[PDB]
């Protein structure tokens, strides 16, 4: 809630926190975001930094590597940059294959 | 002599407000200044009410009243 | 009647994200590839992810976008520096995010 | 300044003594703590730094 | 966990048991509160045909201190008034009553008093509970404004006399009554005022309930050193009756 | 209709008090409950800008509204006025229990024993806890406690929507970030 | 306006009252020394003390002090013995119950031993106080209504701390000793087992709490209204009925069609207050042991409301429309 | 300096003695705890680090 700037009744009905028939469509987006965050942390962000980052960027205890979460992108807003289209001008960062300028 | 006590309480409230505004001036926030202002109210108001209003009016009654307790003590 | 709502101050709804205007001042339109355009691999010595791009595309993505969005003024100049190796992986991570997590 | 002794003809010595005893200790404690809240005058940390 | 039948489980059994217990408790509580004022009567003083769905409770006995006997309830009404100067304004039930003479002097309406015992209330030692301040050893004013010596102003702005004494409650260290010495113009003797109906100021004491002319007819105490329950009731209610009967405008609609 | 009925009930109580020649404390006490209800259904929706912020008229559907409104601020237990109101409620219940028990025990001694008086109750509580409030101060205390509970409930509900917007736990950052701390 | 009898106009002070006595010799254990407070004399009595010092009281005081000191020193040690940090985080610290993995066995000192020791001390202290309140009433020749009303709350105390953890077979089901942690426990307990609103006994306890608060407001207002007729001396009114009781009864009879007596209203007050912790403990004891989801229980028992409209903000407005763009 | 014995003619020695004892014990406990609160003078941890 503090990451999106919303509250519990956003995505939930508090009289039944478990019932799938009393959720909103944003619940599914959050459920997808959980898996996306897990994959990003366990596949890309952590394997790198463990081999290149200097010691000065490792945290107070455990000497970890910095990780990302919801607020790394949302930063206290419902949508990052309040829904700005940041990919229409950069086809090179949209597809792993050859860029499609069509 | 409840009027003097109420006057002391009002002085404490005014001092708390003044200290709160001064704390805004220094660079604190509203609640941070308000807490210290309330502290000042209660402490200074209580101290003034106990001390200043504890000087009940008397010119020669006080001395004999003080002297009377100097006689009860010393033989008890 | 269920009490399901999200309150917000009117004076806070009118204040946009203070970083939206920064992005719009550091973006540019793409350049449509021509017939037989010279790629960035035939003009410098670079990494394979960024080797098939054109010269103008490499220009307006390398300096105009990446060296300002991350505030590293000399990104991707010395190939042995750790920041370049991190950025090369971050490009692919961004591509995967945009493709496989639509 | 030779007639300062008349203050004991007005103020109760016991109440004034109690008030002064509280106030002096309170002021000393606050002064010591204020000296402890800085970096240049913190002997506890200075001993560890010089060890 | 399982169910006995259908959807019935331990929680339902507990709920139904609580329902039964609550019904019985409500019956007991309502029946316990019918020890005064029953059986009901009509407006002619006869027993009414309807008495309600709750029958009368059984008897209980109170053993009183200082050898004053015993009290058994429910029973006969010993505080009943004998001859009331009242008149019916209708032939049936449900309509008000009309005073026959002077309501303040006849003790009807908001000036009504109950026929209590004609003996003073006693403390733990067996002494009268309320005593004048001139006979209580070691008692003195510790806070507030001392009302003794101040003039008394009535409800219409008339000064009737000075406050001469206070009657205090020694057991609880609380002031109960203020004694008043009347000017010869406004009457003779002394009268008592309950502390709950006065407003002490720095220079005067004001009684807004009654006017100046109503001060000579305040009931007097038989003894100068004590007061009984009956006298307190009559004095206290006389003072309460003035909120309605001291003027014609206090009785008519305010609008 | 409900507002009209409540006001008429209060004024009828006023008329009965005037006829019986007693004080007007009961209508004044009822006015606080009327104030709390009006704050719930009138003042807060008026400040928030819609009549849809009032609770529904259902036996079991007016609790879902309470739940959803409480969870709209993340943790409603961290509201200081809610703390004050809950403390007042608990204190009022305890005081009522003690007063009833003391009066009943004084008037109902063991079988074969004489009844008691105010002196006995005063001694009991001074022996019990070291202080006695008296037969007159207890009623003042109870009335004040109930009125304070109602008033602080109204304040707690009225500050939640139009004055504070974020979560309630975050309100304590003024204490957690005072300059005096090292 | 007329005097309202909320603050006393003038105070009087006399010799201090030491208390009544009988052949039980209550004087031998009472202290000597009293004080007077003029600030409190504006509302109630001014005399302070004396107090009765038995053995139950001393035992309870010492053992409760031990519990307090144990909790406080554990909280202090958890922060590094830093006094400024102890003051800063006072409302956030606690003494946590043991871990779920230890069942009902005695856990190590790091994971719940001190919690068990402090809980044992607190139990001993509470039982000692109850025994003292029974003994005092037994020696003054009075009824034991105070002891019963305390036992009413001790029942809920024990259910929340002792009986339910044993029934559930774990010491981890107790409540932590902290200001904010205990509220967190309340909310987490409500969420974990469905919705506590749909527990009927929680509703009954809420009903009785509301009724008790309403009844004290009514009774205080009524007694202060008829105080001009000596209405605060309730015992003498019970023994010898006066006009104050008649007027107080007639007010409520004309208002709502039925009334009470001077002695019967206190029975109403006693029961409404006592019935709250009893129903609360009965409702708490059934959670988890019998019912694991209260919303599903309500649905199966057909008193859960149904809604027709849709969910989501996009069914009512637009994101751009909300921002005003 | 030679007339300091007159202080007992103003204050009752019982209360003075009780207050002095309480104040001394509380101050000693506070100072020992403050010394415990640091790292340089924490004798238990120093002993643990020397084994
Ligand atoms: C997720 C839920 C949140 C929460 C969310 C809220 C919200 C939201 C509210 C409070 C409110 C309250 N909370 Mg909280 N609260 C929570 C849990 C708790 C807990 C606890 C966990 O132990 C406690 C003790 C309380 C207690 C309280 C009280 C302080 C307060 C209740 C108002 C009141 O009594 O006004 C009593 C006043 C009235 C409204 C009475 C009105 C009576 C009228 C005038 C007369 C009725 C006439 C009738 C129709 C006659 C017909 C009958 C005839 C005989 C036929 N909360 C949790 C943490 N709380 C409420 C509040 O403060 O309201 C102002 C509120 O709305
Ligand atoms: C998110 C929060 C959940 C919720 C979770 C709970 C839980 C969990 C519980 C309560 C309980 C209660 N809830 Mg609920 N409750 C909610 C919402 C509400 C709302 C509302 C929204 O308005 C209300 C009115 C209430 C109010 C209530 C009370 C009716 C009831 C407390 C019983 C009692 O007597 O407590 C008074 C407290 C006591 C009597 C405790 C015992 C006291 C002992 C005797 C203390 C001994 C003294 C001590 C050791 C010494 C101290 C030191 C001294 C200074 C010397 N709930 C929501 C839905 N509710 C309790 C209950 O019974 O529910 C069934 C309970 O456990
Ligand atoms: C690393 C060691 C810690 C330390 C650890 C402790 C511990 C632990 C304790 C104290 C205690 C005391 N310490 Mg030491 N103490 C330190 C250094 C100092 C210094 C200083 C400026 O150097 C002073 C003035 C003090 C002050 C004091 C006294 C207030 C007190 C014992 C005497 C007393 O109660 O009678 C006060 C004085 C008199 C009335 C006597 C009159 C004249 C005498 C001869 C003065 C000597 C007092 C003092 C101990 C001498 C230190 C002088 C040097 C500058 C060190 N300490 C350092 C910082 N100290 C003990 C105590 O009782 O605390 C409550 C105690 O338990
Ligand atoms: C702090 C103040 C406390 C208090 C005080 C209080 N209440 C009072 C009084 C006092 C001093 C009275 O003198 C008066 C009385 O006569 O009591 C016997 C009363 C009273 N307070 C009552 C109840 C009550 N008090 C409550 C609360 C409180 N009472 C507070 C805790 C509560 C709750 C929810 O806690 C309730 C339910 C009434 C029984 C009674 C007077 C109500 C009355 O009869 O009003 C006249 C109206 C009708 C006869 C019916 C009107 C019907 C409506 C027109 C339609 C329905 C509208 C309503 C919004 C529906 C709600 C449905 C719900 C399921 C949501
Ligand atoms: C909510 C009820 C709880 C409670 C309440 C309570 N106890 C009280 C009081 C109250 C309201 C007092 O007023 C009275 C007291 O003296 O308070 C300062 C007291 C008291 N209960 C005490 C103890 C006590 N009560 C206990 C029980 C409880 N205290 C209940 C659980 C316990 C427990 C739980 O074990 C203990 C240990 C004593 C400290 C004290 C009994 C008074 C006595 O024996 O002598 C006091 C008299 C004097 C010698 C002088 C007055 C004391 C002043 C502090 C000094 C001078 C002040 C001046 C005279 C006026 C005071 C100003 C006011 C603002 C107080
Ligand atoms: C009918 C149910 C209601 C109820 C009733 C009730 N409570 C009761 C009683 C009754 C009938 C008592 O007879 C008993 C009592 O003594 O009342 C005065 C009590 C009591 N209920 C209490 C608390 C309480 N009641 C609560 C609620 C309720 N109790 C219900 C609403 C609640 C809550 C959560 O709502 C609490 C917190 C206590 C005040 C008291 C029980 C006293 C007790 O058990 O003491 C044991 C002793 C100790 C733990 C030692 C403590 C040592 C301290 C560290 C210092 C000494 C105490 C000191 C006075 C405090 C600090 C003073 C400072 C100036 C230093
Ligand atoms: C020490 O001191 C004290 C006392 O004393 C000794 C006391 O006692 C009390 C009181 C305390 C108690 C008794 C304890 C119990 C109390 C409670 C548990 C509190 C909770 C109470 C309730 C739940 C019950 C309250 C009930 C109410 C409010 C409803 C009752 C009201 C009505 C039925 C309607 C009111 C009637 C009116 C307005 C008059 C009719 C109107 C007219 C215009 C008349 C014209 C004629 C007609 C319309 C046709 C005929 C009308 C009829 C028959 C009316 C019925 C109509 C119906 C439709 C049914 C206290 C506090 C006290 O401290
Ligand atoms: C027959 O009558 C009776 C007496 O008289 C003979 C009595 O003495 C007593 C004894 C009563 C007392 C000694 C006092 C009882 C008081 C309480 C239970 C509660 C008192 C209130 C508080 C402790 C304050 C609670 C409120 C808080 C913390 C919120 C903060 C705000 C403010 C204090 C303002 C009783 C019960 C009685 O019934
Ligand atoms: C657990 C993880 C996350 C949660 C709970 C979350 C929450 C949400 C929700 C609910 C929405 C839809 C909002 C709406 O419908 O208005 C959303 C969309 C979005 N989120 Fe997040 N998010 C998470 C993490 C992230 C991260 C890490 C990224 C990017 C890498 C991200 C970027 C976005 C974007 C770009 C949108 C806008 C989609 C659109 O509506 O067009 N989110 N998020
Ligand atoms: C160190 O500094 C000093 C000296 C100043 C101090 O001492 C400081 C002290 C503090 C700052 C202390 C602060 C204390 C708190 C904030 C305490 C808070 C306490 C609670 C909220 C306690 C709640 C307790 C209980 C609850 C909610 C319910 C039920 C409990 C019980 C029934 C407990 C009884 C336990 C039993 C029966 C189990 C015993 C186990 C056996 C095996 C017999
Ligand atoms: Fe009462």
């Amino acid at each position: 809630s503090n990451s999106l700037g919303r509250n519990c009744v956003f995505c939930h009905n508090s009289r039944a926190f478990y019932d799938p028939a009393q959720h909103t469509p944003q619940w599914a987006t959050a459920m997808l975001g959980i898996s996306m965050v897990q994959e990003l942390n366990n596949e890309w962000i952590v394997p790198i930094g463990e081999a290149h980052l200097p010691p000065e960027r490792l945290g107070p205890v455990y000497n970890d590597v910095p990780k990302l979460a919801c607020k790394t992108c949302h930063k206290g807003y419902q949508q990052p940059l309040q829904g700005l289209n940041v990919v229409a001008d950069w086809p090179e960062l949209a597809t792993t294959e050859g860029p499609f300028y069509d | 002599d409840m009027t003097c006590t109420i006057t002391c309480w009002g002085i404490g409230v005014l001092l708390g407000i003044m200290t709160t505004v001064g704390l805004m001036v220094v660079g604190w926030s509203f609640l941070q200044g308000a807490f210290m202002g309330v502290l000042a109210w209660l402490i200074v108001g209580g101290v003034l009410a106990v001390a200043v209003c504890g000087k009940d009016n008397a010119e020669q009654i006080r001395a004999e009243m003080a002297a009377a307790r100097e006689r009860v003590r010393g033989a008890t | 009647g269920t009490g399901m709502s999200v309150p917000e101050f009117v004076s806070d709804l009118d204040t946009p994200d203070p970083t939206i205007e920064v992005f719009l001042a550091s973006t540019s339109d793409p350049v449509i590839p021509e017939e037989g355009a010279q790629t960035a691999g035939e003009a410098y010595e670079n990494v394979d992810p960024v080797l098939a791009d054109l010269t103008v595309e490499n220009y307006d993505r390398l300096l105009a976008a990446m060296r300002s969005w991350t505030g590293i003024p000399d990104l991707l100049e010395d190939p042995d520096h750790y920041q370049s190796k991190v950025a090369i992986n971050m490009i692919q991570m961004n591509q995967t995010i945009n493709e496989e997590w639509a | 300044m030779s007639k300062f002794y008349k203050i004991w003809l007005i103020f109760d010595p016991r109440r004034v003594f109690v008030a002064q005893g509280v106030f002096l200790f309170l002021l000393a404690a606050m002064i010591h703590l204020v000296l402890l809240s800085t970096e240049h005058f913190n002997w506890f940390e200075l001993a560890a730094a010089n060890a | 966990e399982e169910t006995f039948f259908g959807n019935f489980d331990l929680a339902s059994l507990s709920l139904w048991l609580f329902y039964g217990f609550f019904a019985l408790l409500i019956y007991y509580l309502q029946t316990e509160n019918m020890r005064e004022g029953y059986p009901l009567e009509d407006e002619d003083g006869n027993t009414a045909a309807n008495q309600g769905p709750f029958p009368l409770p059984k008897e209980k006995t109170f053993k009183l201190q200082h050898g004053r006997g015993e009290l058994t309830l429910p029973g006969e009404d010993v505080q009943r008034r004998d001859n009331l100067a009242l008149r019916k304004t209708a032939h049936g039930n449900g309509f008000p009553m009309e005073p026959t003479g002077d309501p303040m002097l006849d003790g009807v309406g908001p000036a009504s008093w109950s026929k209590r015992r004609d003996v003073p209330e006693l403390d733990a030692h067996g002494h009268p509970k309320i005593v004048p301040m001139s006979a209580a050893e070691g008692f003195g004013v510790s806070a507030g404004t001392d009302p003794r010596g101040l003039p008394v102003m009535a409800g219409d702005g008339e000064i009737v006399g000075l406050v001469s004494d206070m009657w205090i409650d020694e057991a609880e260290q609380l002031v109960r009554y203020l004694e008043l010495e009347l000017d010869p113009e406004w009457g003779d003797g002394k009268r008592l005022v309950q502390r709950q109906m006065v407003r002490i100021k720095s220079d005067r004491v004001k009684v807004r309930s009654i006017y100046g002319k109503h001060f000579k007819n305040v009931p007097k105490t038989k003894s100068p050193n004590q007061v009984t329950l009956l006298e307190e009731d009559k004095i206290m209610a006389y003072y309460a009756g003035g909120t309605l009967y001291a003027d014609e405008s206090r009785l008519e609609p305010q609008l | 209709c409900a507002i009209g009925a409540f006001v008429s009930w209060a004024l009828r109580e006023v008329e009965i008090c005037r006829k019986l020649g007693m004080g007007y404390h009961v209508p004044f006490a009822f006015s606080v409950a009327i104030f709390a209800y009006v704050t719930l259904v009138v003042f807060r929706p008026l400040l928030m800008g819609a009549w849809g912020h009032g609770f529904p008229y259902g036996i079991w559907s007016h609790l879902d509204w309470v739940s959803n409104t409480g969870y709209a601020y993340l943790h409603f237990h961290y509201n200081p006025a809610h703390m004050l109101a809950v403390t007042f409620f608990f204190t009022t219940t305890l005081a009522l229990a003690l007063h009833g028990a003391l009066v009943l025990s004084a008037a109902n001694p063991p079988k074969g024993e004489e009844v008691k008086g105010p002196d006995n109750e005063d001694t009991f509580f001074r022996d019990f806890i070291g202080y006695s409030i008296g037969t007159l101060g207890i009623h003042r205390v109870g009335l004040l406690l109930a009125l304070n509970a109602g008033f602080w409930s109204a304040v707690c509900i009225i500050i939640s929507g139009p004055v504070w917007t974020k979560g309630w736990p975050e309100w304590w950052n003024w204490w957690l970030e005072m300059p005096i701390w090292p | 306006p007329e005097y309202q009898n909320i603050f006393t106009q003038v105070q009087v002070q006399g010799p201090a009252e030491l208390g009544v006595d009988n052949e039980n010799n209550l004087t031998e254990e009472r202290t000597t020394g009293t004080g007077f407070s003029q600030l409190i004399g504006w509302i109630g009595n001014a005399q302070l003390g004396p107090i009765y010092l038995g053995w139950f009281g001393i035992i309870s005081l010492v053992t409760g002090t031990l519990w307090f000191n144990i909790v406080g020193f554990n909280m202090l040690s958890q922060v590094g013995y830093s006094i400024p940090e102890f003051i800063r985080q006072l409302f956030w610290l606690a003494l946590e119950p043991p871990s779920p993995e230890y069942g009902l066995r005695m856990p190590p000192l790091d994971d719940g031993g001190w919690f068990i020791i402090a809980s044992f001390f607190l139990l001993v202290s509470v039982i000692s106080w109850w025994l003292r309140t029974y003994q005092l009433a037994e020696m003054h020749k009075m009824g034991k209504h105070v002891a019963w009303a305390f036992a009413a709350a001790i029942w809920l105390f024990l259910v929340l701390g002792l009986f339910r953890p044993i029934l559930m077979g774990s010491w981890s089901e107790a409540v932590p000793y902290g200001i904010f942690p205990h509220l967190d426990w309340t909310t987490a307990f409500s969420i974990r087992y469905g919705n506590l609103y749909y527990n009927p006994f929680h509703a009954l306890s809420i009903v009785f709490l509301y009724g008790s608060v309403l009844l004290f407001a009514m009774h205080g207002a009524t007694i202060l209204a008829v105080t001009r007729f000596g209405g605060d001396r309730e015992l003498e009114q019970i023994y010898d009925r006066g006009t104050a009781s008649e007027r107080a009864g007639l007010f409520w009879r004309w208002t709502m069609g039925f009334n009470a007596t001077m002695e019967g209203i206190h029975r109403w007050a006693w029961w409404f207050a006592v019935l709250t912790p009893i129903t609360g403990g009965i409702g708490i004891l059934l959670t988890g042991t019998v019912v694991d989801n209260w919303f599903l229980w309500a649905v199966e028992h057909n008193f859960a409301p149904d809604y027709t409209q849709d969910y989501g903000y996009e069914a009512y407005t637009t994101y751009d429309g909300f921002l005003g763009r």
